[PDB]
């Protein structure tokens, strides 16, 4: 029951094939978006980033978030094929001047008050 | 009475609640309720469902014919189940009269676009979709119009904070501008202003 | 057409709020006390959420308040407990909720002032 | 000002100065606060 | 009522210097540091007192309109003198 | 290696906890009097389950359901780990 | 026009707790007498005569008075402040021997 | 039943008889504008702000103090009752000063805002105003007369509520004023809430005067630690600063009062405070150092020894959190002396049962007695708000008060049965009238405050009154849930510390003197360096700079109250958790974060890393500290009563005296007042007349 | 106060950007003549709302009457 509306899928199943095909148009974008753009990553780090990115909500079990995930995956591959996007903008996912926040216990002790 | 008060119009008042009954008698499988504001401001409340009917209806019929979209907007009320509230303007040159339409929503379900019903309403859904996050179903192009590119969550949202997640600024070791964690010099000062006595008696809720 | 979904509601993969200020975050959802400053009730009607406090420190320059906390002014406000913890529970922060607190009744008499055998009777007014 | 000369204060400045941006003598900020928390002074003696 | 610290710092009204081991002193070399030099108490404490034949007097700060609010001060205490909450003028009675 | 304190977690109104309550109802107290050195604590529990805690030399501890044991039961596993035994 | 009394008191040295007062033996009778009119656990009503008796035999009311009143009744000496500062014909300054009181209202007038 | 129907705008509703109009229009959520009426005094009548219209009735009623009678339509909102509001504000306004700027009150005035809503927006009077010489109450009330309004709160709760009768009005009509009549310094322990309950500017907080404003503030709901009753509080603070604390109405505990050491001590958090770790250098002088070093130092101190060398004391201010972290610590290198400041006889029973060293019948149930025993305590400042119930009993109730002990002034009328312990056991045999008093009490309470236990013979004084409330018990028989037995603290971490299993008392520090010792907070100065070997290995943890600070080989500054989410039990056995209003300063850090920092170091990592974690430990150990706001208990007062009845300990001679003698010794009490200069004003107020 | 002013309104024919000059000309003539109509018709008395509790009080009555300033400080804060 719980009475929801879908926006595509109504199961997992095709969810997952559309996650599947988001994936591969990006797959197939990395390299011209390398080129263009005259970025200093390789592919193999771009390919790397569009999976980590991917793998980042593998927990989701709801075919309307996957749904919505997708269609914000669209719009992000859309953007960068049409040069919308800057260097910039495509070099924020590594976030190359952030200095690397610990995680253990004893640094965050000794670093502030933040857990 | 006289000099300071806002005076009253009964016959537009009259005019507009008699009009509201005849689109909910046309209508009874959307409209789920009219009002009639004090300053003589139409509002008829529907069903999602019915957004495409009735629109077409009311721009379409011969005793309607509002023909013009003022504006297409959202709000959010985080209190409600449906979060997003759905709101039309709309205005009738050949009677020279406005109403104004409203539905809702919540973060999964989408509603119909009306591109069809009026093309004006294009860059208002995206602009929803943009600062609400409410997606369209069938809208041509659907993707932001106000945020910046790459730019997470949506900012109208009650939830969102006001300044943010990011700041940008320029870098030299990557000569470029970069975007990182918001800090500020200053925090925003939050203001406690409501007073602990009530001012309308005339809106006081039941003590529940 | 409908699907039914069988999951809880879960909405943090699309809000965009970066992890840290999902998982080591903790709202309070309370009534607010009464200002005992004054005897106006209308602020405590409403429920509301608000999220722990985080560190401020001093300016270098002109000695303003420092924050590097994005959420130290959200406020959020509900008409039932039950819809904050919806709220809460949909937008995964980990909670602490606090039952309202109301001024129990109670038995006033004027006349109780002059009471001809009880220790009531008012030694002025 | 020569026919209608400007009311006379003592604090008023004798003497105007220009624009002094960039120069030695120009603003610097500062907060004009005093401290909030005094830290503890631990006894100059020794303890044993 | 200007006055310099130990460190050859002019001290505010406010009464802030910065502490001899404070780097933000830097900010000031090679430029100098903002002070007023027209010290307000001070100036209100040369104004001679007000004496007044009521036990209740009125003060505006002067200028009618382009003062301040106009407030009552009580004359009854003649240990002390009346002093204006708004502009710092003192009245008294006349006394012995 | 040997005991430095035991925990008895009992719940208030639960019928779970009944028959640990009429131990410490008539059981307790003689048990305190051969044991005047050993803390035994005993404390409120909500609504989940009745317990026992046992702790050690150097901080090892370890707990024993007790949920509709009855009285004799509980005696019996207090006797259990007071001894050189489980 | 105002009234033109203070109603706080100041020590002055003719005015001080420890200026010399109390009651003769004789108003101490009389004291009595007065306190044995009102119902028992109600001894303060006796604030109003015995205060007057005090002034009665001074001429006027010094702090000191009050406090013996207050003392003597059992009473909280702020509640006896209360009652000479309400009342016009308790004199808390000293008057002359003989108090000229004349009327000057509508009919009077 | 007995309800009656009344009508308020038309709308029904069912009110007990003797409800006056105030409260049935509060019955559907109708607030009537107030000034003079205060649910917690005595209905005084004189503002008449109140005044509202009854149907079919020409002349308006007092709504704060007429009664409903049955078939009455109130009507809150017609002509008349506007008009009434808005002459009673024009005469309201008529003589107040334009003072607004000026005045503390600017943003939570109930005059302004009540004018805002229900009066005109204009002024007709045209004559000059009254002005009225400033009085002189004391260090704490700012007094500035012209703003009185002549509501007459200040003078009902002085009299009712705190017990002292300083306040009153002198003159008439006009010229009426509000005051003491001669220099008097309104000193009480409750004195404060006399600004909190004053509708208008003229009587302010004079520590809080001019700093900050309402809207600028934050709040920050939290707890009172300055004693054991656990009173809610309000921190305000603006920009990273804290401004004042409030109180918080909770009916149970505090009602909507605090005693002035609550409210006025948080001053002495800004002085003497511990920001950076420090360490002995080779002159023996204590200087800055890194955390990373500190903690390495004492961790290699902890690993060399175990077992019966390894020691802490916890102080006053100390957490659960905190306790049960330094719990696992010393366990872990298998320490058992683990103990307080403050001494609970360990014999029988002692920490075994709960009820044993509780205030079982609780701060709400005194208004349930009609007869209390105190012994050897001072209630009136080990615990005001207590104190305050009690009086309010004792008001209300005609509740009977008999003490044992010095002849403190309690503000309030008891029996002083003597100060000789042995009359307790005069009491327990029966030879007594007061044995026959307490035969015949439907409610009898007897409270025994820690003080009195601190002494030597205090395990007698405990069996001594477990007897008397043996004899009621078998005399009167159990009624059910009343719980005779009591005990009255006066620490904020001690109940906590007794749940925790913390053995009360220094005495096992000097049984077994040890080589490491962890002052956790022990600021008392029970436990010097004449009490232990020499080359021990003192480690002090805290917040301030006190007794236990410059005895010490490193320090650790930890977090005080208001800078961290904490819980702490009080009398009752209540648990409250306080809340983060600002960080702690410099380097300090979390308490209980210091302690599993240390214990990572020294390679006994603890199984916890967060605060959930650490409370899910502390349900662990005792789950009834994780049940926020729960006081239900179980009783086991025969067990304890069997167990105490197996030593007989004797009584001393001397006579049962409290620590807190006097009103001067209530202001100075623990490591956060001593650094108030607050404190060290009204000290300075009480002993010196001025 | 428009329903009061008389004026006319511009309209085009061909919908095109020439049409569209034109009517704003047009339109500035028009507010030209709505100018010298509101020149000429201007009335005496009080700019703002003689209500108090929204509309702050002048100066003078902020400074000498106690509504005037209770009511500046609440609309101000
Ligand atoms: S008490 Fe209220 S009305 Fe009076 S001056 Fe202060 S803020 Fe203004
Ligand atoms: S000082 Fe405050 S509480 Fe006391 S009478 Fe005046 S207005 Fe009322
Ligand atoms: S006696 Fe003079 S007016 Fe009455
Ligand atoms: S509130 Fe009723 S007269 Fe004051
Ligand atoms: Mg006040
Ligand atoms: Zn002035």
């Amino acid at each position: 029951g719980t009475s929801v509306k879908p926006i595509f899928s109504r199961d997992m199943n095709e969810a997952k094939r559309r996650v599947r095909e988001l994936y591969r148009a990006w797959y197939r974008e990395v390299p011209n978006t390398v080129h263009l753009f005259q970025l200093d990553i390789s592919v193999k780090q771009g390919r790397d980033k569009v999976r980590e990115m991917f793998m980042k909500n593998a927990h989701v079990t709801d075919p309307r978030v996957v749904d919505l995930l997708v269609i914000k995956g669209k719009m992000e591959l859309e953007e960068t094929i049409n040069v919308w996007k800057q260097r910039t903008h495509i070099m924020r996912f590594f976030h190359e001047t952030e200095a690397p926040r610990p995680t253990d216990f004893l640094s965050k002790f000794y670093v502030g008050h933040d857990p | 009475t006289r000099p300071t008060i806002r005076p009253r119009n009964d016959v537009v008042h009259k005019q507009l609640s008699a009009f509201g009954q005849y689109v909910a008698e046309i209508l009874p499988k959307y409209v789920q309720q009219v009002q009639v504001s004090c300053f003589n401001e139409l509002e008829i409340f529907i069903h999602p469902d019915g957004v495409i009917p009735v629109l077409t209806f009311l721009r379409d019929h011969t005793n309607a014919q509002f023909k013009s979209l003022a504006d297409l907007t959202a709000v959010d009320v985080p209190t409600r189940q449906n979060r997003f509230e759905i709101v039309y303007n709309l205005l009738s040159l050949r009677f020279n009269s406005r109403i104004r339409v409203k539905t809702y929503t919540d973060e999964l379900t989408p509603i119909e676009s009306s591109v069809t019903v009026y093309k004006a309403a294009n860059w208002y859904e995206r602009e929803i979709w943009d600062m609400f996050g409410v997606f369209f179903a069938n809208h041509p192009d659907l993707r932001r119009i106000l945020t910046d590119y790459g730019f997470e969550g949506h900012p109208f949202r009650k939830d969102f904070p006001l300044s943010g997640y990011v700041e940008l600024r320029y870098d030299d070791e990557v000569k470029r501008v970069v975007a990182e964690p918001v800090e500020l010099a200053q925090e925003f000062r939050k203001f406690d202003l409501n007073s602990p006595w009530e001012a309308f008696p005339a809106y006081r809720q039941p003590p529940e | 057409q409908l699907i039914a979904v069988d999951e809880k509601l879960d909405i943090t993969t699309l809000t965009g709020v970066p992890e840290e200020h999902i998982k080591t975050r903790k709202v309070r959802i309370f009534v607010p006390a009464r200002n005992n400053m004054q005897s106006g009730v209308n602020n405590t009607k409403k429920w509301k959420m608000e999220f722990d406090t985080r560190e401020r420190w001093e300016n270098p320059l002109m000695g303003w308040s420092s924050t590097a906390d994005p959420l130290s002014n959200l406020v959020l406000t509900f008409s039932t407990k039950e819809d904050a913890v919806a709220f809460a529970e949909k937008n995964g922060w980990s909670f602490d909720v606090e039952e309202r607190k109301v001024p129990k009744p109670k038995s006033k008499s004027y006349g109780a002032n002059f009471s001809w055998n009880k220790r009531t009777r008012v030694s002025t007014k | 000002p020569t026919t209608k000369p400007p009311t006379a204060r003592k604090y008023i400045w004798t003497n105007h100065k220009f624009n002094v941006s960039g120069t030695p003598q120009q603003y610097v900020p500062y907060s004009t606060t005093r401290k909030k928390i005094q830290e503890w002074v631990p006894p100059s003696t020794p303890y044993k | 009522g200007v006055r310099t610290s130990p460190t050859g710092e002019k001290v505010t009204h406010t009464g802030q210097a910065y502490d001899d081991g404070d780097y933000r002193r830097v900010r000031f070399s090679d430029r100098q540091k903002e002070v007023n030099e027209n010290f307000a108490i001070d100036l209100i404490a040369e104004q001679p007192v007000s004496e007044v034949g009521s036990r209740v007097i009125s003060c505006d700060g002067g200028g009618g309109a382009l003062g301040h609010p106009r407030v009552y001060i009580n004359l009854d205490k003649e240990t002390k003198t009346g002093t204006c909450g708004y502009c710092g003028l003192q009245f008294r009675q006349p006394h012995h | 290696l040997g005991l430095r304190e035991i925990r008895i977690h009992l719940c208030q109104r639960s019928p779970g906890s009944q028959g640990v309550r009429d131990f410490i109802e008539k059981r307790y107290v003689e048990l305190k009097k051969a044991n005047p050195d050993l803390p035994i604590l005993i404390r409120e529990c909500s609504d989940v389950q009745p317990k026992l805690w046992a702790r050690y030399a150097f901080g090892q501890e370890k707990n024993v359901s007790l949920n509709n044991f009855s009285a004799d039961q509980v005696t019996r596993t207090l006797e259990n780990v007071l001894s050189g035994k489980a | 026009g105002a009234g033109g009394a203070l109603f706080v008191h100041r020590d002055t040295p003719e005015n001080n707790p420890d200026t010399p007062f109390d009651f003769t033996p004789e108003n101490y009778k009389r004291i009595e007498a007065i306190v044995k009119n009102y119902p028992e656990g109600h001894k303060a009503a006796a604030v109003l005569p015995v205060l007057d008796l005090a002034q009665r035999q001074n001429g006027w009311l010094p702090i000191s008075a009050m406090n013996k009143v207050a003392e003597i009744l059992q009473v909280p000496p702020m509640r006896v402040y209360e009652v000479a500062t309400f009342y016009t014909m308790y004199n808390r300054k000293p008057v002359g021997k003989y108090h000229i009181q004349v009327c000057t209202t509508t009919p009077c007038m | 039943s007995n309800l009656i129907e009344v009508f308020v705008d038309g709308q029904s509703v069912m009110v007990e008889p003797g409800t006056t109009v105030l409260q049935a229009c509060e019955k559907v959520g109708m607030q009537i504008p107030r000034f003079c009426y205060h649910e917690r005094l005595s209905v005084a009548g004189n503002c008449r702000m109140c005044l509202v219209e009854i149907e079919k009735a020409p002349k308006v009623v007092a709504a704060c103090a007429m009664p409903v009678m049955k078939g009455w339509n109130i009507l809150t909102n017609s002509e008349k009752s506007k008009k009434a509001r808005e002459g009673v504000m024009e005469f309201l306004l008529a003589n107040h000063p334009l003072d607004c700027p000026i005045c503390d009150q600017g943003g939570e005035c109930d005059l302004q805002d009540q004018s805002m809503m229900f009066g005109s927006d204009r002024s007709r009077f045209l004559e000059g105003k009254r002005a009225v010489e400033d009085k002189n109450i004391g260090p704490l009330v700012k007094t500035i007369m012209t703003r009185c309004i002549q509501c007459t709160r200040c003078i009902r709760f002085a009299s009712e509520i705190a017990g002292v009768d300083d306040l009153g009005t002198t003159g008439r009509g006009n010229d009426m004023q509000v005051g003491t009549y001669i220099e008097k310094m309104f000193m009480s322990e409750l004195s404060g809430n006399i600004i909190d309950i004053c509708p208008v500017g003229a009587l302010t907080s004079k520590p809080y005067a001019f700093t900050a404003r309402p809207w600028e503030t934050r709040k920050t709901e939290s707890i009172d630690v300055m004693d054991a009753v656990g009173s809610n509080i309000v921190v305000s603070t603006r920009t990273g600063e804290v401004m004042r604390i409030l109180p918080r109405m909770h009916e149970d505990i505090n009602e909507e009062w605090i005693s002035d050491k609550t409210r006025f001590a948080y001053d002495g958090l800004k002085r003497q405070r511990l920001t950076q770790p420090m360490i002995r250098n080779e002159k023996g002088l204590l200087t800055y150092t890194t955390w990373e070093d500190a903690l390495s130092r004492v961790a290699g101190m902890l690993q060399s020894f175990q077992g019966n060398d390894v020691a802490a004391i916890a102080g006053g201010l100390v957490d659960a959190e905190a306790l049960v972290a330094l719990k696992d610590l010393l366990n872990r290198v298998d320490s058992d002396s683990l103990c307080t400041e403050e001494v609970f006889p360990t014999a029988g029973a002692g920490t075994d049962l709960r009820s044993n060293y509780l205030l079982n019948t609780t701060i709400a149930g005194v208004e349930e007695a009609d007869v209390i025993l105190l012994v050897g305590t001072n209630p009136r400042f080990e615990a005001p708000l207590f104190n305050a119930r009690i009086r309010k009993s004792w008001l209300h109730n005609d509740l009977k008060v008999a003490l044992i002990g010095s002849p403190v002034d309690l503000t309030y009328r008891y029996d002083h049965l003597g100060d000789s312990p042995k009359i307790l056991q005069d009491i327990a045999s029966g030879n007594h009238p007061f044995s026959q008093i307490l035969k015949e009490a439907k409610k009898p309470m007897v409270v025994l405050g820690s003080s009195a236990l601190q002494r030597s013979d205090g395990t007698a004084i405990l069996a001594a009154v477990s007897n008397i409330a043996q004899n009621i018990r078998l005399s009167s028989g159990v009624t059910g849930d009343w719980k005779v037995m009591n005990i009255l603290h006066r620490i904020a971490s001690q109940v906590a510390a007794l749940d925790l299993g913390y053995k009360p008392g220094v005495e096992a520090i000097r049984k077994n003197p040890p080589k490491v010792l962890f002052l956790l907070g022990a600021d008392g100065g029970c436990i010097t360096r004449q009490d232990l070997p020499k080359d021990c290995f003192i480690i002090y943890q805290g917040h301030h700079g006190d007794v236990g600070a410059p005895m010490a080989d490193v320090i650790l500054p930890g977090a005080a109250y208001t800078e961290k989410s904490a819980t702490y039990v009080n009398t009752e056995g209540r648990a409250q958790q306080t809340k983060v209003a600002v960080t702690p300063p410099g380097l300090a850090r979390e308490d209980w974060k210091i302690i599993r920092a240390l214990s990572e170091i020294a390679g006994m990592t603890l199984p916890y890393d967060t605060l959930d974690q650490v409370r899910s430990r502390l349900e662990e150990v005792s789950p009834n500290l994780v049940r926020y706001d729960d006081v239900e208990g179980a009783n086991y007062f025969q067990q304890a009563n069997e167990l105490s009845k197996l030593v007989n300990q004797q009584l001393l001679a001397d006579p049962l005296v409290p620590p807190q003698l006097t009103i001067k010794d209530f202001y100075m009490t623990d490591s956060i007042s001593r650094a108030s200069q607050t404190m060290a004003k009204c000290v300075k107020a009480v002993t010196e007349g001025i | 106060v428009y329903d009061q002013v008389e004026f006319d309104v511009p309209i085009g024919s061909r919908g095109d950007c020439y049409d569209r000059y034109l009517c704003r000309v047009e339109e500035m003539r028009q507010s030209l003549r709505i100018i010298s109509q509101c020149l000429n018709k201007m009335p005496p008395g009080e700019i703002k709302v003689d209500d108090a509790k929204v509309s702050p009080p002048k100066r003078a009555e902020m400074k000498t009457s106690m509504e005037s300033l209770i009511h500046h400080f609440k609309l101000y804060t």
